[PDB]
RNA sequence: UGGGAGAGGGUGGUGGAAUUCCCGGAGUAGCGGUGAAAUGCGCAGAUACCGGGAGGAACGCCGAUGGCGAAGGCAGCCACCUGGUCCACCCGUGACGCUGAGGCGCGAAAGCGUGGGGAGCAAACCGGAUUAGAUACCCGGGUAGUCCACGCCCUAAACG
RNA sequence: CGAUGUCGGCUCGUCGCAUCCUGGGGCUGAAGAAGGUCCCAAGGGUUGGGCUGUUCGCCCAUUAAAGCGGCACGCGAGCUG
RNA sequence: GAAUGCCGGCAUGAGUAACGAUAAAGAGGGUGAGAAUCCCUCUCGCCGUAAGCCCAAGGGUUCCUACGCAAUGGUCGUCAGCGUAGGGUUAGGCGGGACCUAAGGUGAAGCCGAAAGGCGUAGCCGAAGGGCAGCCGGUUAAUAUUCCGGCCCUUCCCGCAGGUGCGAUGGGGGGACGCUCUAGGCUAGGGGGACCGGAGCCAUGGACGAGCCCGGCCAGAAGCGCAGGGUGGGAGGUAGGCAAAUCCGCCUCCCAACAAGCUCUGCGUGGUGGGGAAGCCCGUACGGGUGACAACCCCCCGAAGCCAGGGAGCCAAGAAAAGCCUCUAAGCACAACCUGCGGGAACCCGUACCGCAAACCGACACAGGUGGGCGGGUGCAAGAGCACUCAGGCGCGCGGGAGAACCCUCGCCAAGGAACUCUGCAAGUUGGCCCCGUAACUUCGGGAGAAGGGGUGCUCCCUGGGGUGAUGAGCCCCGGGGAGCCGCAGUGAACAGGCUCUGGCGACUGUUUACCAAAAACACAGCUCUCUGCGAACUCGUAAGAGGAGGUAUAGGGAGCGACGCUUGCCCGGUGCCGGAAGGUCAAGGGGAGGGGUGCAAGCCCCGAACCGAAGCCCCGGUGAACGGCGGCCGUAACUAUAACGGUCCUAAGGUAGCGAAAUUCCUUGUCGGGUAAGUUCCGACCUGCACGAAAAGCGUAACGACCGGAGCGCUGUCUCGGCGAGGGACCCGGUGAAAUUGAACUGGCCGUGAAGAUGCGGCCUACCCGUGGCAGGACGAAAAGACCCCGUGGAGCUUUACUGCAGCC
RNA sequence: GAGCUAGCCCUGGCCAGGGUGAAGCUGGGGUGAGACCCAGUGGAGGCCCGAACCGGUGGGGGAUGCAAACCCCUCGGAUGA
RNA sequence: UGGUUCGUGGAGCCAUGGGGGAAUCUGGGCGGACCACCGCCUAAGGCUAAGUACUCCGGGUGACCGAUAGCGCACCAGUAC
């Protein structure tokens, strides 16, 4: 639903932002938020790991429940949607019946106001987890865990969504966001409903610093290394790719899988 | 302009000096050198 | 006021046949294709058969010189929302009417922008035949597109 | 080669003559004027511009003429670069 | 006797360059053995968002005083930041620790590693962050928020008095937070004043005057007042805050909707405490007395500071823990806690001095570098700008003369204006504010300060708005109209764009080669390809572990292109990558046909053929925004010319669109046209593209550019073509006094000669001895064991289908 | 050895004064309802002019220097990568 | 795989990381692949002086030096810098 902007700087002729509509609180739940360790990509020895990272603007992370067996039977009623900076999606303020307050993260069409259960036996209905052994199949579902008890691992991000397309004995069968097939045990949890802020992936950020707040740094080509520094650095003058493309590392990077071969976990990958 | 060495107390005593020496096995070498030189000095004067 | 018909339109949902692909079984020396052949597919087990699964698009019989709409145009079924129209009773208002330069809205198909989707067909493209030659007609592949949401384009043998 | 700084420009000259002009002369297919060619002759003079890093060259407008070469293709402990 | 040899010593350059910002000096008087340089007075100049105060870092005695001058001081020195000696730094309230946590470090539990060691939850350490109780003056030669004076506070510990279930390192609240823009009321700060208090002064033509000059404050408990911040109050029900809770959280009705009530700050007032100018008189270097019984009043401007956790908006969504409050748990409830009072107790370290600099970092009393706070006044529209100047601090630790060349930094110029030159390089024109007015183009924002104009000072009169005060005077902020005055000139000084047309590259702001390159290179939003289902892929690590990520296909990694507009054609034969349970080949291992060596034999020990044996390669397909590639020869059309057309060779295919003598064009200054008097550059065309061409992208593109090219207008010392003037050097004198270089030197020209470029050889010529200011032709001048070339079976960096190995992967 | 320098993490600070005037609000116009168009308010931006601050474009000086990267004139950014 | 003179060699012996895996005197290893004969030792637990190496320190001696030599230092030196 996504707000651009008039040109009357040369960076905000493409800039658009998102329409915040349905952030209903602006300020996040004090018992549940704590410090986000920045890293800058680097590891534990100093190294850099990851290249370029670093600079972003500083968050406070949110606990978000990614389990919602925790508390079987006992609904709560949605009290706020708010913004996340660690993620793509919103999240969702849950005061439950108890008073115990939890985050989850927002689906499509969640209002305030409103109850979410989880449950084998709650209702087929939006923000609800289930066990996959017991959503109809054809339902779209989110927050999905992979293996049982170990939380939410699958369809996360803003706008993704997996879709029940059989069982098969304990196991059922997931279209995946990748669009995988792939077999998750029946009694892993998960959360019907697409995610919402579905719009994220219209945003075009405009400028060049607007990579910089979220912490994403300039990205070098090798192209414009030297032969010590990459594979494609070097020449005299501009430089075509003079071999097969490749990483700095030296892996070619046009085509080459890297799944791992002898997985375990191929034997429940129907397709890719 | 700004040149090499600005000096800093608690850089040089927490860098140099002789209980950042005697944690790195390389460090307490340093102090077993210096002793069988006889310097007067093993470690840098901070104050 | 009381009724009637209709693929009139928008939204949500849903049913079956068939094509393609994947998996399993069985099964052989060929299948497609044409005017005829060839490209092509096939002993790495194709076509032809059965069973299961996924996906998209269009809805056979009813069905026609039929119906509906101002035009473009509209066809499985279900529900919601909604426009037009016709008949009867002759009840009310009481000339309130006709057309309409501009304006405003709608406007097949092709085309364009963002995202999705892509089974079949199919510009461009690639082969194989015809021919003197083929940038075509015929044949085998095949990308945009054809589908959806939103925003444009504003055309025609938009014809009675 | 335990270093002789390379092109072009500027500044500053100085030298040679196989002379562009000026001076003297022979022959002329030299009527006159203007020329051609050769001999003597360096004392002096030998312009300002457009283009190009240019030297060279091509044009513009003049001129009596718009000379060719040497001096480490003179001259960077003189300058530019 | 040589090694550009090592160490030391002393010479040459040479009384030469220089003496470290061109902010500036002159005189009188003292001390002294000795004064331009030390002290005092007068005159002059410089800084004054500092070149003036206060913090922090760093430095470590440099502070003050007394006595000195060998060395240090770029001269001198009686002076000093120097030598000798003595003195000086006082804290419950300031900073830090007996408080807390952040990144990080360490690390019992635990994990790993040949050893050394590497990780790691809780915990502990870790501070310009959070927490916490002191303000104003006075004394010293030198310390003070530290001592003294006044006023006011915080912890403990022991007592009594009155209240309450008290009670944890445990639960909860709080602490607690972004950027930008802001309202109200204050304070700091400043301006004015006829009012108040002052020593005094009428000068030189006038003035005894609401004259001139100086000053009209500071802190301050309780209690009021004014601003403002935080906060709902009961009743039940309760399974969540890993035990328990009356607390918190979540429901359900009742009264508020407000700050009404509670607290809590800020600011005024406040008992009382203190300060108190200019001028004059002095005896120090620095200070004192008087002026004073001082006055200590009123207006205005007003903050970026306070109320503070204020309000509004926005996306990029903005630390923790303790102090504090509350709630229970054991234990206790003769306790323990809270409020009031009294008595008592309150440790360790720093404190001097410099602190944009002569005391820190630069070997130096070095024109460089160094974080935070105050930083007055007037005018210029505003300002931390600029000019002058309060307080305050300086004249930069060599001077005196002279008035050449030459150099640096300035000023001016006849006539011409780019003729200079690689280039308007440099320098000049323009310059601030107000008002007219402003083109192509465009992404409708821009282009725009387009361009080009007019106004700009002062006096008098009339006149409209606000803010503070009562609607009023005054004080302040803004305007409008009319009439005049002066000068060459009115942003009268200083600070303050030259403009336009056109092309190339890159979309744009940005980034880089610290110390010769700021660009068309890098980056950038944006596009595509590819990997990756999560103990992900990728990366660091032997491992453990960690980043990715406390992320989950709208996410993460890798590669290329690089906003946007219109587009990205053909070749899958070779290389890469992807898909193929067939087949060829393929190692260990299985398998033993058969044979061998020894034994008198049972035996023991060897080879060893079929056949079964993975990945990989061969093979079959796919794949270009993967690596890459994208032709040649003949003939033909009613004049030549040309070839729409055809024939033919080869290829995997034979360059499509769009550009094109280009950042690409050798021939080349291609050829036409435009600009010019003249144009190897420029712009527009043709195509004969040596050798453009579609994501190492193609062709365009408004805006942007200290990028690169061409042209014109204005303007000028760039030039014709120079001239004059100013200051800092240069020159002379006094003081101090280097350097690279140097075989020794008694060191001329020509023509020859010589290892082929002679002061030194030969012949001739010329020339008394020695300096100073200058110029650079030579001494193959100095400096660097040439960096271009070659050599060395010299070395490093980089590449690959060179060789051979290794990590990694299968 | 990261007290220089490059990147990142934690915690603080700094950016004088002027211009332009996005969204969004309010009134009005408009329509069946709208989109939309006027004003007024508003105060956005890797926006503009320019000190501190960060740089280092062109020129000149310097060249045994004040300086082993300096000085003068000029110039870029200056609410943000 | 390492050690030994042993660099795969006819490669034994000794120690081993991986796989298989006995016996207790009629049992086992060895004498350089292997077999026979003849011989030599008794693994899979550990301790053990002296003879050997060095010179921080004390002493003796020198066809060793004599302040550019001898230790870096004869001297308040691992100091000043
Ligand atoms: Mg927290
Ligand atoms: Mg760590
Ligand atoms: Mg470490
Ligand atoms: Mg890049
Ligand atoms: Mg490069
Ligand atoms: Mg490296
Ligand atoms: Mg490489
Ligand atoms: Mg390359
Ligand atoms: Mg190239
Ligand atoms: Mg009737
Ligand atoms: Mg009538
Ligand atoms: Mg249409
Ligand atoms: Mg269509
Ligand atoms: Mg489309
Ligand atoms: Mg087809
Ligand atoms: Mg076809
Ligand atoms: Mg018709
Ligand atoms: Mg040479
Ligand atoms: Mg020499
Ligand atoms: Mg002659
Ligand atoms: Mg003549
Ligand atoms: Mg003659
Ligand atoms: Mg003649
Ligand atoms: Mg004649
Ligand atoms: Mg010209
Ligand atoms: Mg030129
Ligand atoms: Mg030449
Ligand atoms: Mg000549
Ligand atoms: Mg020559
Ligand atoms: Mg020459
Ligand atoms: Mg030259
Ligand atoms: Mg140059
Ligand atoms: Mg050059
Ligand atoms: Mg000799
Ligand atoms: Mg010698
Ligand atoms: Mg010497
Ligand atoms: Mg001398
Ligand atoms: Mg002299
Ligand atoms: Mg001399
Ligand atoms: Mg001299
Ligand atoms: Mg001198
Ligand atoms: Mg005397
Ligand atoms: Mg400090
Ligand atoms: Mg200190
Ligand atoms: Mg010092
Ligand atoms: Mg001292
Ligand atoms: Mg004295
Ligand atoms: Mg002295
Ligand atoms: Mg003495
Ligand atoms: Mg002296
Ligand atoms: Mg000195
Ligand atoms: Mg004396
Ligand atoms: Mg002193
Ligand atoms: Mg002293
Ligand atoms: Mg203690
Ligand atoms: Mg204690
Ligand atoms: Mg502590
Ligand atoms: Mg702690
Ligand atoms: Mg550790
Ligand atoms: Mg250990
Ligand atoms: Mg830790
Ligand atoms: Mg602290
Ligand atoms: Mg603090
Ligand atoms: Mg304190
Ligand atoms: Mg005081
Ligand atoms: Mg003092
Ligand atoms: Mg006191
Ligand atoms: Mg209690
Ligand atoms: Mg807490
Ligand atoms: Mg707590
Ligand atoms: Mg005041
Ligand atoms: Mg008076
Ligand atoms: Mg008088
Ligand atoms: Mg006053
Ligand atoms: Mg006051
Ligand atoms: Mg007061
Ligand atoms: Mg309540
Ligand atoms: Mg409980
Ligand atoms: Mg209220
Ligand atoms: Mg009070
Ligand atoms: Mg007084
Ligand atoms: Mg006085
Ligand atoms: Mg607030
Ligand atoms: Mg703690
Ligand atoms: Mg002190
Ligand atoms: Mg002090
Ligand atoms: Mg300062
Ligand atoms: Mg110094
Ligand atoms: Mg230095
Ligand atoms: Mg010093
Ligand atoms: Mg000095
Ligand atoms: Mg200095
Ligand atoms: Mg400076
Ligand atoms: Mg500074
Ligand atoms: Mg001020
Ligand atoms: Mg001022
Ligand atoms: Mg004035
Ligand atoms: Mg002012
Ligand atoms: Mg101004
Ligand atoms: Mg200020
Ligand atoms: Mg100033
Ligand atoms: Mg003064
Ligand atoms: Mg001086
Ligand atoms: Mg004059
Ligand atoms: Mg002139
Ligand atoms: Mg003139
Ligand atoms: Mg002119
Ligand atoms: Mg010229
Ligand atoms: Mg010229
Ligand atoms: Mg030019
Ligand atoms: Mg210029
Ligand atoms: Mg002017
Ligand atoms: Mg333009
Ligand atoms: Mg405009
Ligand atoms: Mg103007
Ligand atoms: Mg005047
Ligand atoms: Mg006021
Ligand atoms: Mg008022
Ligand atoms: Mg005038
Ligand atoms: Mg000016
Ligand atoms: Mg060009
Ligand atoms: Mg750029
Ligand atoms: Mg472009
Ligand atoms: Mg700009
Ligand atoms: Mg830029
Ligand atoms: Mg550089
Ligand atoms: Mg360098
Ligand atoms: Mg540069
Ligand atoms: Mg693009
Ligand atoms: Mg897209
Ligand atoms: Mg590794
Ligand atoms: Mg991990
Ligand atoms: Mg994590
Ligand atoms: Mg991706
Ligand atoms: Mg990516
Ligand atoms: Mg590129
Ligand atoms: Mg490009
Ligand atoms: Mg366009
Ligand atoms: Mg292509
Ligand atoms: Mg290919
Ligand atoms: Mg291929
Ligand atoms: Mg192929
Ligand atoms: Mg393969
Ligand atoms: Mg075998
Ligand atoms: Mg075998
Ligand atoms: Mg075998
Ligand atoms: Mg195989
Ligand atoms: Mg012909
Ligand atoms: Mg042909
Ligand atoms: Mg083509
Ligand atoms: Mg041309
Ligand atoms: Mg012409
Ligand atoms: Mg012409
Ligand atoms: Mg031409
Ligand atoms: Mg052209
Ligand atoms: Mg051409
Ligand atoms: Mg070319
Ligand atoms: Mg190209
Ligand atoms: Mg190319
Ligand atoms: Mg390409
Ligand atoms: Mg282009
Ligand atoms: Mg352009
Ligand atoms: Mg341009
Ligand atoms: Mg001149
Ligand atoms: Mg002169
Ligand atoms: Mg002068
Ligand atoms: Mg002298
Ligand atoms: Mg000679
Ligand atoms: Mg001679
Ligand atoms: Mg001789
Ligand atoms: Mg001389
Ligand atoms: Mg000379
Ligand atoms: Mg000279
Ligand atoms: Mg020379
Ligand atoms: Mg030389
Ligand atoms: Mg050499
Ligand atoms: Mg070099
Ligand atoms: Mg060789
Ligand atoms: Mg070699
Ligand atoms: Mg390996
Ligand atoms: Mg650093
Ligand atoms: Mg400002
Ligand atoms: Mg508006
Ligand atoms: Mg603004
Ligand atoms: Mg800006
Ligand atoms: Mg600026
Ligand atoms: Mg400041
Ligand atoms: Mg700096
Ligand atoms: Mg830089
Ligand atoms: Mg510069
Ligand atoms: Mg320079
Ligand atoms: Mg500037
Ligand atoms: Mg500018
Ligand atoms: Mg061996
Ligand atoms: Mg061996
Ligand atoms: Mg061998
Ligand atoms: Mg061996
Ligand atoms: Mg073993
Ligand atoms: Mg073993
Ligand atoms: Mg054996
Ligand atoms: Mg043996
Ligand atoms: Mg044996
Ligand atoms: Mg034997
Ligand atoms: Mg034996
Ligand atoms: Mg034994
Ligand atoms: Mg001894
Ligand atoms: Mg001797
Ligand atoms: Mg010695
Ligand atoms: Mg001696
Ligand atoms: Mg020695």
């Amino acid at each position: 639903a996504v707000k651009k902007f008039k040109p009357y700087t040369p960076s905000r002729r493409f800039m658009t932002v998102a329409d915040f509509s349905e952030i209903t609180k602006t300020e996040p739940e004090k018992s549940l938020v704590k410090p986000l360790k920045k890293t800058g990509g680097r590891n534990n020895q100093g190294r850099i790991t990851v290249r370029f990272r670093g600079g972003g603007h500083k968050r406070l992370y949110r606990i978000i429940d990614f389990k919602r067996w925790d508390k079987v039977g006992i609904p709560a009623k949605v009290a706020a949607i708010e913004y996340d900076p660690n993620r793509s999606a919103r999240i969702a303020l849950l005061h439950y019946v108890d008073g115990e307050k939890r985050y989850i993260i927002a689906p499509d069409g969640l209002q305030v106001g409103q109850q979410v259960v989880a449950g084998p036996d709650a209702p087929i209905q939006v923000g609800n987890a289930l066990p996959l052994r017991f959503i109809p199949v054809g339902t779209v579902v989110h927050a999905v865990e992979l293996e049982p008890k170990k939380g939410a691992k699958l369809a996360r991000a803003a706008g993704t969504s997996a879709q029940i397309q059989g069982r098969e004995g304990d196991y059922v069968i997931l279209r995946l966001p990748s669009g995988e097939l792939r077999k998750v045990h029946g009694e892993c949890y998960a959360t019907v409903g697409a995610v919402g802020n579905a719009d994220h992936k219209n945003i075009v950020l405009g400028k060049a610093g607007r990579s910089r707040w979220l912490g994403r740094r300039p990205h070098v080509r090798g192209a414009a290394m030297n032969p010590v520094d990459h594979p494609h650095g070097g020449g005299e003058g501009r430089a075509p790719r003079g071999r097969p493309p490749a990483s700095p590392w030296g892996w070619q990077t046009k085509g080459l899988k890297t799944r791992k071969r002898r997985k375990p976990s191929s034997r429940f990958i129907i397709a890719r | 302009m700004k040149r090499t060495w600005q000096p800093n107390r608690r850089k040089r005593a927490k860098t140099h000096g002789f209980r950042a020496r005697m944690r790195t096995p390389g460090g307490r070498k340093v102090l077993k050198r210096r002793r069988q030189k006889g310097r007067w000095r093993l470690t840098p004067a901070v104050r």
